[PDB]
């Protein structure tokens, strides 16, 4: 029998900062065992500000991507060339999602930007296109690995102020880029160590007033 | 939906519906009005699968309020059953299936008697003095067999009921939440608050 | 007979031409825009005195933050009004925000040349579409059934229409309040009415971003109309 | 299929079809509808030509449309049953989805709607029907009239009548009927709508029919002998 | 959904300092029969483009109908068909990556793995893989099937990033690609020892090799190996 | 004349009165001017309004990064018309990553227009249409009649008193050409040209719309104070 | 999930939880199953997230669409008939919701409706929905009368949830508590179950199964 | 194109009229005339043949009486190929509400059905409208005994007695004049023959000229009787009420 589904692997992050937003994906890309890329890039500029990234079936990933930039443009078209809110964005990508409810797209979609406060602002997608505004998220094969992480040192989760015994919880602190940089650089390569699926390479987008920038490192090729 | 009951006795129709809806570990409601009128002298009780019998209930329940406006007159009891029966025959062979049974009392005003008809999923319809669906046939047939008589009152058919109800509430697993009653003869339907 | 769709020799489709004379033998509706609110005031015209006037509705609201006055044969404004808060409601399911005043007048222009042998005739109806939104602030648009639209910072449609837009003419700057332009659209229908203008025969509405589109009750025109008018008397 | 547009717009601005199909109101038999403080009563013309008729399954010219709404008419008899036909299935429709009985402004503007429709739409002709739609709102006791025509647009009214004659009626009913005191009790009421029908009729009680409408589903149509007594109280109170 | 028949085996491919090359041999499988040995897999496209399949074979010529006929249609009122206005390697790849995906889609693929190999008006080496998921995706070296598991470790060695792209001559690059196929005749029991090369450099243009042959193969060793542990003889 | 009545009907000298009847719609139309260089294209348009109250009505359309055009006659059908052009320039793209050509645009609006033409029923397009664009061959300008001809010129212009333009760009033709990497310049000699088609009127800030298309330049449209530099 | 709504003498309670999950991953302890379709109207949320998101934003577009048309609120009981024949059309096609509509009319007074998936639609006073319904059930249950004060009702809706969060593995999070009046819904906070419990276990002297 | 050629049969004229239905009366005014008498236990059907031609075969013949069911049968003027479409029409829909309420159709609903499918081709479809008007002849355990009409407009009327096609004003004059309330079948029968035998534009009315039928509740055992008159029949119910 014919499977329409696969599974290309790879590893994104979103991280939302007070003026900024990161979104980070892992360059690899996988069938079973083999590497069919090490530089297959993952996360992509959609214009008006907004980054995003569809990791899972590569096949329906692309698609997804290739029909949101599409939406844009006829965004621009039918209402005078108005910048599509990150809000915005989101709702219609859940559209897009539900659309194919009952022959899904097999990704995890999370895009990431600034809403209309200039504010950072992260939002995460289920396959069917369920979505939630966040703080934090990590999205595809080593989430599980990632998240718990972030929830610790985004969200300062389980952890209190020393001396209160345990009632006084750490403060929450809008973080800078340095150090957004340092905390996804970390959850990369350690994801890298443990996950077979993950390597190679990290390119992060990073979103502000001033525009999308980017950033490359090199991660373990084993 | 689990127990619905029925039975014609001289000079009217009493059909028994129980209270309860049940999905899976919880009792949702122990309130539940298993029935519709379809016009002043013919009552509908329904059971089957969740969604599919208030659906069909309700969609009849319009129909015949349509042809009642439309002609300005009530159709006989025969009628509704025969027009119900073609309209569940017509679903078994469908892309989804209707799965509700169905029993139909009403008053026929013309020839001034009680009539009850038992209809299944299929379109099965036959025309009896007392009828069940589902499991509740199993228990309470055979008593009706014994006890049952076509000159009995209306006052002695509601105490074959609660022989029918007692006797489903010691053996049957389910706790179905008692039974809303209801009987349908010359002057209409009405609902018998205390059982 | 002759095509549907047929071009005149001057260049002009012959049922659209005769579709605007349909709306100039309608009753008059009248929009003016500030930076205060857009006022959107009609004639009701009552056939007979039997007619109870509050059910003649040529105000209508297509979402919070746009309004809608009528011209012409008005029972063919329905399915426009429909098409309009549908894709007013859908905008925002799809977009999670108000659709702009200018989007949503083009959305109800793409059907008015749909006709053929579709629908078999043009609209008969003119409607002044008012609203606000971020991007443009409180505009006034006039969607004819030619499939053109127009913006206006006053305009005004029906029998006294070409009467009324030289009185808009004159009367109109950029400074004007709401109050103003409120009494302003009073004036200029009372000048047009074939009856003497009352609560009864004539309606105001505007559309504000605090408050959003609002129809006034007739004891709030009322009001209006007698402070109307002292002021003229006053010189 | 058959495309023609048949409902087209002339140079002057007119569309002459829906204007010829007012023209087959004006033909039709007289209707009336005088609405009390709470009450609304519908009074139809039966022409006289037609003798040796059985009146008992002769159409009746008040139709039901619901228990508590009801439709009167001018023009082809022929075109009015395929719009009480759909306002039938849209009301039980409405009871179905909404789980109330329509409002009688909701039931007018579906007629309304569906009388538009056959203005604009190719290989039809408009609807040759005026419409006098009466009735109460669930759970309320206001009366309701409106009334709607080929065109599609639709209003409500204290008092109104179609068909022909309409003219003298409306005359009638603009000089004796009072907004400030509407006829008080049903008595009064169906005395007003008979006595508007008696300028236009020109024979007794076989050519009146009347139909009253009362809150809660409380619809009843008036016997040849109960609308006699009132034609004779009329006409006695007159030789004065 | 079906099942392929007539099947082809790897598809190899690299890119070097001027230019692409790519490679496939010439058979056509019909499960463990070998039964067609003269079956032409790498297919050209104008003069800088070369689109090598494998998979199904009945789909193999389908997808050579649809390129031709693209090549027809794209000369159609086009004056500069031959010039600015030719047909890319980028354009041919997006078509049949968009007919793979949409074929998945209707749950009725074209049952291949597909590179496309050329280089752009601008001289830019193009080399890319679809296969009939639609998944898509670029690299230094790329290979379908068996060759992914065997050839691109050989490749890689070659050209192991993008910086090693300009370092790397036509020669050792061919010398790779022939030695890659040498081992895959080893290994792989769907394969033959003829083949087809092609190489397209931005200087000189397009080479295309027909009736290639595995040489310099090494069997000697066999004589020495007896048993298959404790047998002396 | 007789011959009139609809599209489907040639008269006896072999004419097809509709489709002429459509092309003095655009003889009625507000003026519009294109014109190009080797390296940008320009358009310039005459916008109209309906009185001092009203808006001036907007002429050019945006078709893709590369390529849009500029109105004249019945909007509408230039709404209907772009948004084909629209569709085409984003398949081109979907399927095949590439930019459309400017002379298979043209050919494509060419055809759309003729199958109504030919038809009963239907109508001709009450509109013409000035496409200019950069694509791989450089600048192009084309021009569009509803007849279904579509021509490519250095300049040209379209609409009421649209001779006039014509004129000065048919002795300029040697100037602007050679006007390449000098947009600024570019614009000057389309706003020159177009002055030659007004009487009464004159160029002020809200009338006067220009398009530019080039090198290292997206089609942009420029009204208000960003075209008040040119008057 | 566990979702509950309840009528009582001074209005509706209305209280979810906020976790979601994939399997035994935890997706998220901060969604929102509480959706404000107007004023006066509530919807809750549990089985697949997608769903239930989008159908009942889609149920608040056709809410939006009657007041419009009719110049009026949509009751409760259209409101809910509205998503339960939407639901029924997609029967068998694998749509998994569990709902309540809650609002109040001065047609019907307070009301709420249990509208699920496999076509049911239910009027009632008392409703737990979702994974952990049975949990919430037992608490709410023994504590039920008609006349608690609001204050009360709203500590007993809070405290149903927990017990379900407490013992449901797919439960959790934080709770999210309404209350429906006359005037509409009044919102009454997020409340972070990792705070709530140990508050509620100290004040109340139960929970004596955990090491405290 | 084809527009040119087009009639449009589903106008009004500026009187508010429809032309095509008025023109179609036209045509059923020079029918044969069919008369339909209701009386308290029985209704009679009488009608008068067009083509008086001594080689027609007359027993085998059927150009104006029909048959819908056992309890419902109609007369026809106009087209009678007109008819039988709309005649075959009927008898499915009679056996359809058959099939689905287990209860013979009440005439009402079989005329109005009818009646809907004529106004139908007057408002939509651009064909021409029907050319037959019906007299319906009925009995169900409702209204009991009915008579009804139909005509090209869709229009449709209840009667105690009435006439269609040729000589319906002189014929209906006839009727009003003679017709009581009290009536029987025996006496229908004769009004019927006699008014048809004064309207008739032939010398003399004669058994050969005549389709003649009876419903009657004079069964055996209160049942109902539909008997369509054979020649020979004719001849004698003739002879019996003194004509020839
Ligand atoms: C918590 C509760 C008891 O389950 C409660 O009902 C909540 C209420 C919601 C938040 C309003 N329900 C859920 O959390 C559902 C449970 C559920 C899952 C799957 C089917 C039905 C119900 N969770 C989701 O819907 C889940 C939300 C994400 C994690 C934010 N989404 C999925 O599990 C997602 C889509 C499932 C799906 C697919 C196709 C058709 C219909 C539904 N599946 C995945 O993301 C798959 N997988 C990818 C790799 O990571 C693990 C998850
Ligand atoms: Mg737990």
């Amino acid at each position: 029998q014919f499977n329409p589904y696969g599974d290309n692997g790879g590893t994104i992050l979103g991280i939302a900062g007070e003026d900024f937003a990161v979104l980070a994906g892992d360059t690899r890309n996988i069938t079973d065992y083999s590497i069919n890329s090490r530089y297959e890039p993952k996360v992509f500029d959609c214009g008006d500000n907004i980054v995003m990234s569809a990791n899972g079936f590569a096949a329906d990933g692309d698609a997804l991507v290739k029909r949101f930039k599409n939406s844009v443009k006829w965004y621009h078209f039918d209402h005078n060339d108005k910048k599509l809110s990150i809000n915005s964005a989101a709702r219609n990508i859940q559209h897009l999602l539900y659309g194919k409810r009952f022959f899904p797209y097999y990704v995890h979609t999370i895009i990431a930007g600034l809403d209309e406060d200039g504010k950072g602002a992260v939002y995460s997608f289920d396959p069917v296109g369920s979505y939630e505004r966040e703080q934090c998220r990590a999205g595809g094969a080593a989430a599980s690995l990632i998240m718990p992480f972030l929830d610790n040192q985004v969200n300062f989760k389980n952890q209190y102020e020393p001396g209160t015994n345990g009632k006084v919880k750490k403060p929450l602190k809008y973080l800078s880029v340095e150090e957004v940089i340092k905390l996804v650089r970390d959850s990369f390569t350690s994801a890298t160590e443990r996950h077979i699926q993950v390597g190679d390479g990290l390119e992060i987008l990073i979103v502000t007033k001033d525009g999308v920038r980017k950033e490359f490192y090199e991660l373990k090729r084993d | 939906m689990d127990i619905i009951l029925g039975i014609r006795v001289q000079d009217s129709v009493i059909l028994a519906s129980s209270k309860a809806v049940t999905r899976g570990i919880s009792v949702l409601k122990d309130s539940d009005d298993k029935t519709r009128q379809l016009s002043p002298h013919t009552l509908m009780s329904f059971a089957g699968e969740a969604g599919d019998t208030v659906q069909f209930a309700e969609y009849i329940q319009a129909n015949i309020q349509l042809y009642s406006i439309r002609e300005d007159y009530e159709l006989s009891p025969q009628a509704v059953s025969s027009f119900v029966r073609q309209e569940l025959a017509k679903s078994i062979r469908s892309r989804r299936p209707y799965q509700v049974n169905v029993l139909i009392g009403g008053y026929d005003k013309k020839k001034n008697k009680p009539e009850l008809y038992q209809i299944d999923y299929l379109g099965t319809k036959v025309e009896l003095p007392y009828g069940a669906h589902g499991y509740s046939g199993f228990y309470t047939f055979s008593l009706l067999d014994h006890h049952y008589r076509p000159d009995m009152t209306t006052e002695e058919g509601l105490d074959l009921l609660k022989l029918c109800v007692q006797e489903l509430e010691k053996r049957m697993p389910m706790d179905f939440k008692g039974v809303i009653v209801k009987i349908v003869d010359k002057d209409g339907i009405r609902q018998v608050d205390d059982f | 007979d002759r095509g549907v769709s047929t071009f005149s020799p001057e260049g002009r489709l012959f049922q659209v031409e005769y579709s605007l004379e349909a709306i100039k033998l309608g009753s008059t509706a009248i929009g003016i825009a500030t930076k205060e609110g857009v006022v959107l005031g009609v004639e009701k015209r009552a056939t007979s005195p039997l007619l109870e006037s509050d059910s003649i509705e040529k105000i209508v609201e297509i979402d919070r933050h746009i309004g809608c006055a009528m011209s012409g044969l008005t029972a063919d404004a329905r399915s426009m009004i429909e098409h309009a808060r549908t894709a007013a409601v859908t905008h925002n399911l799809y977009y999670d925000e108000d659709i702009n005043v200018e989007s949503l007048t083009q959305s109800v222009c793409d059907l008015a040349l749909r006709f053929g042998e579709l629908m078999s005739r043009p609209f008969g109806v003119a409607l002044l579409i008012a609203g606000h939104d971020a991007d443009d602030g409180y505009q006034l648009f006039h969607a004819e059934p030619s499939g053109t639209f127009y913006r206006y910072n006053a305009k005004a449609i029906g029998s006294g229409s070409e009467g009324a837009q030289a009185e808009l003419l004159n009367e109109w700057h950029s400074s004007l309040t709401l109050k103003e332009a409120e009494l302003l659209v009073l004036k200029i229908l009372k000048q047009v009415m074939e009856e003497k203008l009352d609560e009864n025969n004539a309606q105001l509405s505007c559309i504000t971003k605090q408050d959003g589109f609002k129809i006034y009750d007739n004891e709030k025109t009322a009001e209006l109309i007698k402070e109307l008018k002292e002021k003229e008397a006053a010189e | 299929g058959y495309d023609r547009a048949l409902s087209i717009f002339s140079p002057d601005g007119h569309i002459f079809q829906v204007e010829y199909a007012l023209e087959a109101v004006k033909r039709g038999t007289c209707a009336v509808g005088v609405k009390g403080k709470n009450c609304v009563v519908l009074g139809c013309e039966r022409r006289s030509t037609l003798k040796l008729q059985d009146t008992r399954i002769t159409p009746s010219k008040v139709s039901k449309i619901d228990s508590h709404v009801v439709l009167s008419f001018s023009g082809l008899n022929a075109d009015s049953r395929i719009l009480i036909e759909k306002a039938r299935v849209e009301a039980q429709s409405h009871r179905l989805t909404l789980e109330d009985p329509v409002t009688v402004e909701y039931l007018t503007r579906y007629v309304a709607g569906v009388q538009q429709r056959y203005t604009q739409s190719g290989g039809v002709r408009p609807f040759g029907v005026s419409t006098l739609i009466a009735g109460f709102d669930p759970r309320d006791d206001e009366p309701k009239l409106y009334q709607t025509e080929p065109s599609g647009i639709y209003s409500s009214w204290s008092a109104q009548t179609i068909g022909r004659n309409s003219k003298t009626v409306r005359e009638f009913l603009e000089k004796n009927y009072d907004r400030k005191e509407p006829p008080a009790t049903v008595e009064e009421c169906v005395k007003l709508t008979v006595r508007s029908l008696l300028e236009v009729v020109q024979t007794g009680a076989k050519n009146i029919e009347i139909t009253v409408v009362k809150p809660d589903s409380d619809i009843v149509a008036l016997s040849s002998e109960e609308i006699n007594q009132y034609v004779t109280q009329i006409e006695q109170e007159k030789q004065e | 959904t079906q099942q392929p028949i007539v099947t082809g085996t790897s598809v190899i491919s690299m890119k070097y300092d001027n230019g692409v090359i790519i490679a496939a041999d010439n058979l056509g499988s019909y499960g463990s029969l070998l039964r067609f040995n003269g079956v032409e897999r790498l297919i050209p496209v104008g003069d800088n483009t070369v689109v090598g399949i494998s998979g199904d074979i009945s789909d193999m010529q389908h997808i050579e109908r649809l390129l031709k006929d693209l090549v027809t249609e794209n000369a159609y009122d086009n004056p500069l068909a031959d010039a600015e206005e030719a047909l890319e390697p980028s354009y041919i790849f997006e078509y049949l990556a968009t007919v793979m995906y949409q074929r998945r889609s209707k749950m009725n693929p074209l049952w291949n793995a597909i590179i496309v190999a050329g280089v752009q008006s601008n001289g830019d080496q193009f080399l890319r893989y679809v296969n009939l998921l639609g998944v898509t995706y670029s690299s230094p070296t790329l290979a379908t099937g068996f060759g992914a598991h065997m050839a691109n470790p050989l490749l890689r060695k070659v050209v192991d990033r993008e910086s090693d792209i300009p370092k790397t001559t036509v020669q050792v690059a061919e010398e790779a690609i022939v030695n890659a196929m040498r081992v895959l005749y080893y290994r792989d029991a769907r394969s033959s020892r003829n083949f087809s090369l092609a190489i397209i450099d931005k200087n000189t243009g397009l080479t295309f090799k027909k009736n290639l042959q595995v040489e310099n193969m090494k069997w000697d060793f066999a004589k020495d190996i007896k048993g298959y542990g404790t047998q002396k003889i | 004349n007789n011959y009139d009545g609809d599209t489907v009907t040639f008269s006896p000298t072999g004419r097809l009165f509709q489709v002429e009847y459509a092309l003095e719609a655009i003889k009625q139309g507000s003026v519009t001017v294109g014109l190009r260089s080797n390296t940008h294209a320009v358009l310039v348009a005459l916008k109209r309004n309906a009185d001092e109250l009203s808006s001036y009505q907007k002429k050019i359309i945006k078709c893709d990064e590369h390529m849009g055009l500029s109105l004249a006659g019945l909007a509408p059908d230039a709404r209907v018309l772009s948004n084909y052009l629209r569709q085409q320039c984003n398949y081109s793209s979907l399927v095949f990553n590439r930019k459309l050509a400017v002379e298979r645009a043209g050919h494509l609006l060419c055809d759309k227009a003729q199958k109504n033409t030919q038809s009963y029923g239907g109508r001709p397009y009450g509109v013409g249409l000035l496409i200019i664009g950069y694509d791989k061959s450089g600048a192009h300008l084309l021009e569009f009649q509803p007849s279904g001809n579509v021509t490519e010129l250095y300049g040209t212009a379209i609409g009421a008193r649209s001779q006039g333009a014509k004129t000065y760009l048919e002795r300029t033709l040697d100037t602007f050409i050679k006007i390449d990497g000098n947009p600024d310049e570019l614009i000057k000699a389309g706003v020159e040209a177009i002055s030659q088609s007004l009487r009464d009127e004159s160029l002020t800030v809200d009338n006067l719309s220009i398009a530019i298309v080039g090198k290292d330049t997206p089609f942009t449209i420029y009204d208000g104070e960003a075209v008040a530099k040119y008057i | 999930t566990t979702t509950l709504a309840f009528r009582f003498q001074g209005g509706i309670i209305v209280a979810v939880d906020s976790r979601a999950t994939a399997g035994n991953w935890v997706a998220s302890q901060t969604v929102k199953k509480v959706i404000e379709i107007n004023p006066f109207l509530l919807g809750t949320m549990a089985g697949g997230a997608a769903d239930c998101q989008f159908w009942e934003t889609w149920l608040g577009s056709q809410c939006r669409l009657h007041e419009l048309r009719e110049k009026e609120r949509i009751s409760v009981a259209a409101a809910s008939k509205i998503l339960s024949n939407l639901v029924y059309q997609y029967k068998g096609a694998g749509l998994s919701m569990g709902t309540m509509i809650c609002g109040y009319t001065r047609k019907e007074g307070p009301t709420i409706y249990y509208v699920d998936s496999d076509g049911t639609r239910l009027k009632g006073d008392i409703f737990c929905v979702g994974s952990g319904q049975t949990f919430a059930y037992g608490v709410l249950d023994s504590n039920y009368k008609w006349d608690l004060s609001v204050e009360d009702a709203l500590y007993l809706g809070k405290r149903s949830i927990l017990a379900a969060a407490h013992r449901d593995a797919y439960s959790g999070g934080s709770v999210n508590l309404y209350h429906v009046t006359e005037d509409g819904w009044i919102y009454h906070g997020n409340h972070d179950v990792g705070e709530l419990f140990w508050k509620v276990k100290e004040e109340e002297g139960s929970f004596n199964n955990v090491i405290g | 194109g084809s527009r040119r050629y087009d009639s449009r049969t589903t106008i009004f004229s500026p009187e508010g009229r429809l032309y095509q239905v008025e023109y179609a009366l036209e045509s059923i005014s020079h029918a044969g005339t069919a008369i339909g008498i209701m009386a308290s236990d029985g209704i009679v059907l009488a009608a008068e043949r067009k083509v008086t031609s001594t080689l027609l075969e007359q027993d085998t013949s059927t150009e104006k009486l029909y048959k819908l069911n056992d309890k419902i049968a109609v007369a026809v003027a106009g087209l009678t190929a007109d008819a039988e479409i709309l005649i075959n029409t009927a008898r499915i829909h009679a056996q359809n509400y058959l099939k689905t309420y287990n209860e013979d159709i009440p005439v009402e609903i079989l005329v109005r059905r009818l009646s809907d499918i004529k106004q139908g081709y007057t408002q939509h479809g651009g064909l021409r409208p029907f050319g037959v008007s019906f007299i319906y002849a009925g009995y169900d355990d409702r209204y009991g005994y009915q008579l009804y009409t139909s005509n090209p407009s869709g229009n449709y009327t209840g009667w105690k007695a009435i006439s269609v096609g040729a000589n319906t004003s002189a014929a209906q004059t006839l009727l009003q004049m003679d017709y009581k309330d009290d009536m029987k079948v025996d006496d229908a029968i004769e009004l019927a023959l006699k008014t048809l035998s004064k309207t008739t534009d032939s010398s003399a009315l004669t058994y050969d000229r005549l389709e003649f039928a009876t419903i009657r509740k004079g069964a055996n055992d209160g049942e109902v009787y539909q008997k369509i008159f054979k020649p020979q029949e004719i001849k004698d119910i003739l002879v019996k009420t003194g004509i020839t």
